[PDB]
């Protein structure tokens, strides 16, 4: 819930995309498979999902 | 057989253009370095910082190629007869 | 073998034409840069003002290029017998 | 050596044709300005205002190479002999 | 040295083919101005209306540098010698 | 200075290839209207017919300025000596 | 003055392949056309019959001015002296 | 007016290049339409048997136009004087 | 009418460039056949497999037109005299 | 008719520059394939070990191409007379 | 039939513009792949460093065939007669 976060990689039907603060806004579908978060201190923690929607505010 | 040595003076000034034909190619290069970085970082902002050395060294690079061809036209005339 | 010097005054104008046919290569470019800004700052339009340089800075470079041919033209001509 | 001097003056009207291949070069990126203002006002046409600017400027100065690369072949015959 | 003054009336027409191979290239940037107006009501059907003004723009003024490219080759005969 | 007038009777005709050359320029042009109007009316059928008039059109006045060069290269051989 | 009229016979066949060049500038601009269709049809699979029409027609269109430029190349040689 | 036929044996080849420079401007068209395909059955599977004809079509016209550009060169030399 | 039959043995060698310069433009139709391999690849790696013939197939045969591009120069010096 | 040969030895040289305008042409081709191998990467990391045949396969041809354009401007003048 | 040998200084220089036009054709290929490099680190940072290798690569061969088509201009006047 609204966890602060330093960038997120995710699984599209396109391909594997990246995304970080300000990123252009977009929206698209997920593929499915795994997803990669990592946080501000350097760690990471990884989640497999099963499709979805994904959507990168300007803001 | 028999030997006609010409030298034509016209010569020095028709290849001067021939080159400065080509000093307009390497401009696209030029614009498609900044149209990328623009796109990026546009995509992007954070990694905007880390693409601008990139940029400046593509841009730079392809100039560089137009200054050779520029040389060439300049080094054809103020030099040679 | 037998010298002939040569000068055609003719080619005096035949070579602007070259360069002439470089000075409109890099508006490909020219555009190029705006066509990026213009879809960068749809994609963002708070990067807007910060992509601005850049996209001033790349139409200058390119336009140089186009300069030095056009100059090469006018530079032929006006000076040269 | 010998001095032939050679005056040749039907080639005042080949240069013409020469800057005139370059005139129309610029003009896919003319139209490159328009189309990428299209495809930025569909993306965005609360925008189309502010991008405008951007692309008159572009268009302008994309067909002003032309003019540059026009006015030569123009200057090239009413005044040489 | 000698003047050889010389005239050469085929150096009338070999020019005219020069500038009537300009007159294609605009021809790309043309259509490159209609696939934007429908790859852009492709993407926002209803502003179709308000593109439409900035399509003519790019459709004439492409067009007319080819009338400028092609007016030469026809102003390079019927007139000069 | 002595004045040799020269009338090449062969400059009729390689003019007129010159002109061939830009005759294929706008058939790329023609490509890119219909190319876009596939992938307008695969992202939008029900605009399949508004987009037609313009589908034309792109193709109209391009294939124009191949049959104006065209007619350069017809008109520059069977009436010119 | 005097007056050298000058038959070239050589410039029967340079002109030739001067046409030639632009004989293929059309088949990058063909392969433009299916490659739409393909995509197009790649969006949307029932639409591909009522696109294709349009690509057929795009295809004899874009090739025949292939044939109009290869026409003059092979209609200046089999007539011409 | 004096009259000087001249048959020059040399340009017999020089045509030759220049019908051979445009036997590969089709090539970039070849592979327009094998990567088009690739594309396009990189997004429907399903669909590779139907677009697999108008693949090989489009290469075959492609492919047509390079080979009349390159008829032309070895017809310009094996049968010409 | 005088007739002078010339042969410029020099236009052996001035075409050799001529075909040269094309030898290289299909380079730009090969690597586009790998370059959309990678991304249907990237777009479909089961796929990988049953893209790869018309993968070598252009890509051989588009350098087949770079082979005839250039086997004119090479043909055109080692047997010419 | 009269018969004279002609031996040009400037033109040992004249081709060297064309055959040299075409060797840059498939530089193009190299970033083509390498450009496709980075992208394809981003998409797909994991892919871009087998990736990796396709791109040195491409980019090796394409040099080949250019090194054989290259081969025919040096080999045109340390033999040639 | 006679012979003349000829020996033409002017063309030592002509073909310097010739290759000097090549120079520019890299310098387009070199954003080809900075492009390439930029956008796939907006698709993917953390690859950043693992295209790297391919990007300062790509570039630099890429610049050796502009600098060999930049090297024969160069090597074709200061030791050329």
């Amino acid at each position: 819930k609204q966890e602060p976060v330093a960038a997120i990689t995710i699984r599209t039907n396109e391909g594997e995309m990246g995304v970080l603060a300000g990123h252009e806004y977009t929206v698209q579908q997920l593929a499915p498979g795994i997803l990669e978060v990592e946080y501000e201190g350097g760690k990471k923690d990884q989640y497999v999902i099963s499709g979805g929607f994904a959507h990168v505010n300007d803001t | 057989a028999i030997a006609y040595e010409v030298t034509v003076n016209g010569a020095n000034l028709i290849g001067a253009g021939m080159a400065a034909s080509g000093v307009g190619v390497p401009a696209i290069g030029v614009a498609m370095c900044f149209s990328s970085y623009m796109l990026a970082a546009a995509r992007q902002p954070n990694m905007s910082a880390k693409l601008l050395p990139y940029c400046i060294l593509g841009f730079a690079l392809s100039e560089a190629l137009a200054l050779f061809t520029l040389l060439i036209a300049l080094l054809e005339l103020f030099v040679f007869s």
